């Protein structure tokens, strides 16, 4: 309990995350802080695909998370051999929040010190987003954020999120880039966004791609003026 | 605070529990002497009993680890039975994978290395008890070995351990400073000797227990009161 | 920071720059002399930390390599090894014995070409173009942020650019080769060349650095005097 | 803090017997004290010198059941290894795993480490070494060291005196002049315990020609 | 005797006693330094020579002992050094009550009287004795330069030195012109130590060419021309109307700006006006500006000719954007009062020449150019009060573009360090000078068109700013307090926060 607030802390200082659920698509959006002038951003991901059909967003401590994410994902492999289904995004969630209530070797934060946002695509096909504490709560939204100024996100994502934005798509990505917008102000490369498009596997948006969506709700909010 | 307590460095880098055990040793209140000679080793120590309903004849600090070897202990007497009966065990082990009955300067390793785990360990006690080891030796003849708790293991042209052992131990050096190779009777009137005056006693026979070993007769062996009343009755008329 | 030691990344290759030291005249020096470690033939690392220390990670990593080898017959990847090694070291912080030196990786790899690795004590890891580790970590890498050109590296002129910053950042006073050890990693006909630089050719570099400075020493002096 | 114990076990190192360490061109010399508390105490039934192997031997300056520890285990590991590989132990293979005891023991929680400091010499690829593995498990590679009392002392002696190229018996009076620095006084073969690597392999030197080297001088 | 045994030129001495000098020079935590003894004559011997031991040829630099002693010496001088001498001078009244004290009899032996041929010698002395400090002083300066530039030394020797002359800003006296030329010269200089050492000596050096500015004394009661009663009740009140800020009260004319006090500090008034008030003369009273380059000295001359160097310039603004460390890196109130002390002597002389590095900075999204540029334009505020009015209509002409972008770039990164910049511009300093700093930062700060954090990092620098103009603004919090209030219930958490506060 004590370690619980320590991590939830430390969850609270990482980077900004969102996620969203939408009718064909899910979303998954996470800024990309600025590393050095000399380090590569390649190994820097905060962005993990546990399947083909489970992607996941992390914040907090990175060695954990990288911990978390290896255990989930041979654990996702495994239920597919025992089961020979894809795993269930609700299974992958309850293994990870089942996995910080075990432990470290020694005990030592209990809770990892990660709250992540799984989403993926059920076997039947159902969009599903769940988030996970490093209590090990874990919870279901049709949207959410984690990290530094996800509450502030959340206020934007309860007016926002509405069915004609899941409408349409690509407005279901474009979304996301305002959630983010407004927790980074770098209006620009510092982002990184997946996304599943229901029956195909996880495909990471170009820094080009990325960028006209950022032009088109730009050009949107200077059309509403 | 917390050094003392538990077997780990002081500071200045000293293991307080092992003074401590070295200590309890004297807190046993007994007095041995051990003295090495030409074609023989002895054992001398006072067996003294403060109850006469309890058995002289069961209370002893002279062991058996092998025919061939005899010990004595010192201080806590539980402590000095299990290191006897551990003695035991690693000389009938020896036996049994090498073919030959163990040397005493092997054995007073190996019980070394024992009191050496538990003086690195810190759930055990030391075991406060010293064990002083005569056996004849082929290639060197009679030998004496002590180990300590802490584990240092010498051989000794003689020696002794107890409340006295200091000075005991000023006079053996006395002795020995001049060569005086001893016999058996020499060997035995130098122990009993060093013991009547450092403890002021002028020891009856049954005050004290003593056992030797010898190059005619390897065989460790316990004398009987009434040798021990010749070799004093010996002693006084000199 | 007993040790320190330095890494830049070229186009063209990879090289290893590490400050061989004595503490004391006593010390032999010869076993002292590898701060380079291979741990295969297509990865090298340098250790900010004691020889033992040193040997036992060394050790470790070498293993999990040869193990990955055994598994696939094709040589390890640089940043599944690193992250073998910072998943460990990780472990032992969730024991409470972390591991307390810092690592250079330096590997060539098929999926990613020529790379550079840092691991902190922590048992977090990232990929850096060039950085220092050790003493004077700090002032190396703010000359590397001066001094390097992302994109503009060769071999040559990063040697030289290690040249100058050790000159600059280590306490030698003055280089020798024999106080200074270099290895580079390239690709010669399509195999990993590990080859730790020679004391003539390391000679060579240190000569051409102090002409270069002497040259660089006559041109202040000459613009200075005209200000005036 | 576990480096506290790791201080405290240095400096109970340091309050033990001076042992010396020289490495000659053509062999290695491992000397120490081994003063006799009294007459009584039997210099020849305990030596501080030891072999692990033929061509290995070791010296220590601490606490001697340690010692007894260490050199036991680290015989093992040679014949583990001789079983293996069918050659000899290199000298710094064995130092490395001996660190490596060292080195899991004060890592250890509930025990304490080590309270001895081992000098350590061999002869192999024609050669010589010489080594010293500390409490922490840290080994060095040295030309010359002393261990125990006033090692720094005998470390600025040998530095002065020291040379890169010196024979087998110059190293000898090299390492006994070092000694006779730290020692009380009256030295003599029962007091110092000497050995040597070569090519030959490692041997005690026997009291007789330990007294010819003091002689020498 | 214990310098010669670490002297550069003697051979043969030995590691030993080279390192058991340094000992000794080093001394003990606590007692006689040895080698930052008080004494004029002393410390040049001294010092020279333990930047010149670099290269002694008996120094082992590798040996970690030897290095480890060198910078115990270097922070052990720094943390004791202590103004040195320079004058002796006792007043005239503490010699009367010395006569008098040697005239007192009851325990007393009756030695005759001082001469005033004695008398005579005693002041020839003492004046003797503060210019051979001065004398040494100027040599100690000079022969640490040359130690510092031999051409043999290592780094670590130099960096001390580099040290060591910092230490000698002296405040009673400019500096060599060697000196200031070469810490000037060091600003654009490899290492981040040197440079950071450099930036707060010619800082120093700045604030000691500035010319005084004469201050004219006004009545309170009078500028304001109310009663003025007695037992008079702190806070607004009639007196302090002038002094209180007002839209219509801006000057935006010369003569306006002429005729207004611009009292330039907050603290004066609220409670009581004190006896004599001191308000900044008329510029014609004051030290000239824009000067033909012909009026400067010497040591002005050279950081002249430095800065209007633009490869200098170019060099010293790319050393500045360049990080120092990720996530720790601050305001640096030292470059900043480098760069106050900058364009406050020189009145506007290099703004030209910075303007482009200072449009480039903005543009740039990085975080540390964000963090020189802030300093810079904060540091240019600050200088800008003793500047005339058409110097600083075009200073704020060139500072409203450059401020707005960087507003609407403030990020995650930079928000605190630009608002460290607007607070630290804000301070000390009357409203009405900086309205176009108010008028603009007001302009919007919940515009939400950069969207929330951002708004949020506006009004957070807005919040600094009205703090450092305490109870001179009732006028602008009214403002900020209506446009506030409709934007109560439309609104996300952080901006609530930063609403809260302000
Ligand atoms: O009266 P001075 O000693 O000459 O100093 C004052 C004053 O300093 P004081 O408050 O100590 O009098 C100011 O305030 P400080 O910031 O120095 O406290 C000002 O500085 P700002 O421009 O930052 O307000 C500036 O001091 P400086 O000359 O050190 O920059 C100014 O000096 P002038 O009156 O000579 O202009």
């Amino acid at each position: 309990l004590f370690q619980v607030e320590y991590a939830q802390e430390a969850v609270k200082k990482g980077s900004t995350a969102v996620g969203v659920r939408g009718r064909d698509i899910v979303v998954l959006g996470v800024e990309k802080k600025s590393v050095a002038k000399l380090q590569d951003e390649r190994t820097v991901r905060k962005i993990c695909a546990l399947d083909d059909n489970v992607c996941m967003a992390f914040a907090g401590l990175t060695a954990d998370a990288r911990i978390v994410i290896n255990r989930a994902r041979v654990e996702c492999q495994s239920h597919r051999l025992t089961v020979e289904d894809p795993v269930t995004v609700e299974y992958i969630t309850r293994y990870i929040a089942s996995l910080k209530q075990r432990y470290t070797q020694s005990n030592g934060r209990r809770p990892f010190g990660i709250s992540a946002l799984i989403v993926g695509f059920d076997f039947d096909g159902t969009p599903r987003l769940y988030q996970t504490d490093p209590s090990g709560t874990y919870h279901a939204w049709k949207a959410n954020a984690i990290g530094r100024g996800a509450k502030s996100v959340r206020e934007f994502l309860e007016k926002n999120y509405t069915d004609e934005a899941i409408e349409t798509d690509d407005l279901t990505i474009k979304l996301v880039i305002k959630a983010l917008l407004e927790v980074v102000q770098s209006g620009g490369k510092n982002i990184e966004l997946a996304v599943m498009r229901r029956d195909q596997s996880l495909k990471i948006l170009n820094p080009e791609e990325i960028e006209k969506y950022v032009a088109e709700i730009e050009k949107e909010k200077e059309e509403n003026e | 605070g917390f050094d003392r307590h538990i077997t780990i460095f002081s500071p200045e880098g000293r293991l307080y529990q092992v003074e401590y055990a070295f200590k309890a040793i004297n807190q046993g209140g007994l007095t041995s002497v051990a003295v090495r000679g030409k074609d023989c080793a002895v054992i001398v120590t006072q067996k003294k009993v403060p109850d006469k309903l309890l058995d002289s004849s069961t209370v002893t600090h002279l062991f058996k680890i092998t025919e061939n070897i005899g010990c004595v202990m010192t201080g806590m007497t539980a402590d000095s039975r299990s290191q006897v009966q551990r003695a035991r065990y690693e000389a009938a082990n020896w036996k049994y994978k090498y073919g030959y009955e163990i040397p005493v300067d092997m054995l007073c390793k190996r019980i070394a290395d024992i009191s050496q785990v538990y003086t690195q360990n810190a759930e055990m006690r030391p075991l406060g008890c010293c064990m002083i080891l005569i056996g004849i030796d082929e290639e060197q003849g009679p030998q004496v070995y002590k180990c300590d708790p802490a584990g240092y293991y010498c051989g000794f042209k003689a020696t002794a351990a107890g409340v006295k052992q200091t000075e005991s131990t000023s006079f053996l050096e006395k002795k020995v400073k001049k060569k005086f190779d001893w016999t058996f009777e020499q060997t035995v009137e130098t122990a009993i000797t060093c013991l009547s005056t450092v403890l002021s006693i002028d020891f009856k026979p049954s005050e004290i227990e003593v056992g030797v070993v010898t190059v005619e007769n390897p065989k460790f062996r316990i004398l009987t009161e009434a040798e021990i009343d010749a070799h004093l009755v010996a002693l006084a008329e000199r | 920071h007993a040790g320190t030691c330095l890494g830049i990344l070229a186009n063209d290759g990879v090289l290893l720059a590490a400050e061989r030291r004595n503490i004391h005249k006593l010390l032999d020096e010869v076993f002292f002399s590898e701060k380079i470690y291979k741990l295969n033939e297509d990865m090298a690392c340098s250790v900010a930390g004691i020889t033992s220390d040193a040997n036992v990670l060394t050790n470790e990593l070498r293993l999990i390599a040869q193990r990955y080898l055994l598994q696939y017959q094709e040589p390890i990847p640089c940043e599944q090894l690193v992250t073998a090694l910072c998943d460990i070291k990780q472990a032992y912080t969730q024991g409470k014995r972390p591991f307390g030196v810092s690592l250079l990786y330096i590997g060539w790899d098929k999926h990613y070409g020529f790379q550079l690795y840092q691991s902190d004590p922590s048992g977090n890891y990232g990929g850096w173009k060039a950085t220092c580790i050790g003493n004077n970590s700090a002032a190396a890498v703010s000359m590397l942020k001066q001094d390097y050109k992302e994109g503009e590296m060769t071999l040559k002129s990063a040697l030289a650019l290690a040249i100058k910053v050790l000159n600059k950042t280590m306490d030698v006073s003055k280089l020798s080769a024999e106080k200074v050890e270099i290895a580079t990693l390239t690709r010669e006909n399509g195999k990993t060349v590990i080859r730790v630089l020679k004391q003539k050719e390391v000679e060579q570099l240190i000569k051409k650095h102090e002409e270069e400075e002497a040259k660089a020493e006559r041109e202040k002096k000459e613009k200075e005097q005209k200000e005036k | 803090g576990k480096l506290v114990q790791i201080e405290y076990a240095l400096a109970a190192v340091a309050g033990g017997a001076p042992s010396v360490g020289i490495k000659a061109a053509n062999g290695v010399v491992l000397a120490t004290e081994k003063k006799q508390k009294s007459i009584l105490y039997d210099e020849r039934s305990v030596h501080k010198v030891e072999p692990i192997t033929k061509h290995i031997g070791l010296v220590y300056s601490g606490m001697g059941p340690d010692y007894r520890v260490l050199v036991h285990r680290a015989r093992k590991l040679a014949q583990q290894y001789y079983l293996v590989y069918q050659e000899p132990i290199p000298t710094a293979q064995l130092v490395q795993r001996v660190a490596s005891v060292m080195q899991e023991y004060t890592q250890s929680g509930g025990v304490r480490p080590f309270g001895v400091s081992l000098l350590i010499c061999g002869w192999n690829e024609g050669r010589p070494y010489l080594f010293q593995s500390d409490p922490s498990g840290a080994y060095f590679a040295w030309k010359a060291t002393a261990m125990g009392k006033n090692y720094v002392n005998g470390k600025t002696f040998l530095e002065k005196r020291y040379n890169e190229d010196l024979e087998l018996e110059d190293a000898i009076h090299t390492a006994i002049l070092t000694l006779k620095e730290s020692f009380e006084g009256q030295m003599t073969e029962d007091n110092i315990e000497v050995g040597i690597c070569n090519e030959a392999g490692f041997r005690r030197l026997t009291p007789t020609e330990v007294k010819d080297y003091l002689a020498a001088i | 005797l214990v310098l010669e045994f670490l002297r550069p030129d003697r051979q043969g001495v030995t590691q030993q006693q080279f390192k058991g000098a340094l000992y000794c020079l080093l001394g003990n935590h606590s007692g006689v330094c040895l080698a930052n003894l008080h004494d004029w004559d002393c410390i040049v011997q001294t010092w020279p020579a333990i930047v010149s031991s670099g290269l002694s040829q008996a120094m082992s630099l590798e040996k970690p002992s030897i290095v480890r002693l060198f910078d115990d010496l270097a922070e052990k001088i720094h943390r004791q050094y202590e103004t040195i001498g320079l004058d002796f001078t006792i007043p005239k009244s503490c010699v009367e009550i010395a006569e008098l004290l040697q005239q007192s009899k009851n325990p007393s032996i009756n030695q005759i009287l001082l001469s005033p041929e004695k008398i005579k010698e005693g002041i020839k002395r003492q004046q003797e004795k503060n210019a051979d400090a001065l004398r040494n002083y100027e040599n100690l300066v000079d022969t640490l330069l040359d130690g510092v530039e031999q051409r043999n030394l290592p780094w670590k020797f130099e960096h001390i030195g580099i040290g060591l002359l910092s230490l000698l800003l002296r405040d009673d006296r400019v500096l060599p012109l060697r000196a200031i030329r070469f810490f000037v010269e060091n600003l654009n200089h490899d290492a981040i130590v040197v440079r950071k050492m450099a930036i707060s000596a010619v800082a120093g050096i700045l604030k000691q060419l500035k010319r005084t500015h004469k201050k004219l004394t006004i009545n309170p009661c009078e500028i304001s021309g109310c009663p003025k009663p007695t037992q008079i009740i702190a806070g607004d009140r009639p007196d302090n109307h002038w002094l209180h800020y007002d839209s219509k009260t801006i000057p935006r004319t010369k003569k306006e700006w002429e005729s207004s006090c611009f009292v330039e500090k907050t603290h004066w008034g609220y409670y009581t006006w004190p006896k004599n008030m001191v308000v900044y003369a008329g510029v014609e009273e004051q030290p000239k500006l824009g000067r033909s380059r012909e009026d400067m000295t010497e040591a002005e001359q050279i950081i002249f000719d430095h800065f209007s160097d633009p490869k200098f310039v170019e060099q010293l603004i790319t050393f500045l954007s360049l990080e120092d460390r990720k996530g720790k890196d601050k305001f640096n109130p030292r470059r900043f009062c480098l760069f106050k002390g900058i364009f406050r002597n020189f009145d506007d002389a290099f703004l030209p020449v910075l303007k482009p590095h200072l449009e480039h900075l903005v543009a740039d999204s990085h975080e540390s150019t964000q963090r020189c540029v802030a300093e810079i334009i904060a540091g240019l505020i600050r200088g800008s009060k003793h500047w005339t009015f058409e110097k600083v209509e075009k200073l704020w002409e060139l500072l409203c573009p450059l401020l707005r972008t960087a507003l609407s770039n403030i990020t995650v990164e930079t928000y605190n360090d630009w608002g460290a910049c607007i607070a630290t511009s804000c301070e000390s300093r009357d409203p009405r000078k900086l309205h176009w700093l108010f008028e603009l930062l007001l302009e919007s700060p919940l515009s939400g068109e950069g969207g929330s954090f951002v708004d949020a990092c506006r009004l957070y620098v807005l919040q600094g700013g009205l703090a450092q103009q305490e109870w001179r603004v009732p006028e602008l919090l009214h403002r900020l307090l209506k446009y506030l209030e409709p934007k109560l219930t439309q609104v996300y958490k952080n901006v609530r926060e930063r609403i809260g506060s302000v």
